[PDB]
């Protein structure tokens, strides 16, 4: 009779993820005009 | 939100090449808990928003180590991706760790 042993390595499995995600914000509204340069009074003619 | 087809061609350019291991979360200073050695992962093409291990990684943890996260450095030494393990094990001995699959995703 022996009942001599061994011995092995660690040996383990997992399975990693890693994940995220997305939104897309907007701001938005009628167009009243616009910052414009030289806001004068004016008087159009033909 | 983003589209399939919008997530398809952002993922094709992260293209990680090499996994590393760590003992302490990354989060912040990545290039610290360097445990194991840079080896070398691929990865699949685009697909509905998600990019998948083209095989199975073994990664040569030395001795008397403890790991219980890693990262995805990418080409140019950049950390793209932490991340952490079902469970942090000590490698009281010389042992390799076996990556069965890591999965990139953006549908969330």
């Amino acid at each position: 009779t022996r009942v001599h042993s061994y011995r092995g390595v660690l040996i383990i499995t997992d399975e990693l993820t890693v994940e995220a995600g997305s939104r897309v914000s907007l701001s938005g509204y009628v167009s009243d005009g616009g910052t414009s340069d030289v806001f004068t009074i004016c008087r159009l003619l033909d | 939100t983003l589209t399939i087809d919008g997530k398809n061609k952002i993922l094709a350019t992260l293209t990680p090449t090499t996994i590393v291991l760590h003992n302490v979360d990354p989060t912040a200073d990545p290039t610290a808990n360097k445990v194991t050695q840079p080896v070398a992962i691929f990865f699949s093409e685009p697909n509905n928003g998600l990019i998948a291990s083209e095989d199975t990684v073994n990664i040569t943890v030395p001795a008397s180590a403890t790991v219980s996260h890693f990262s995805l450095w990418d080409d140019n030494s950049k950390c793209v991706a932490t991340g952490a393990l079902s469970s942090p094990q000590f490698f009281a001995e010389e042992g390799i760790y076996v990556i069965s699959s890591v999965s990139i995703d953006l549908n969330k």
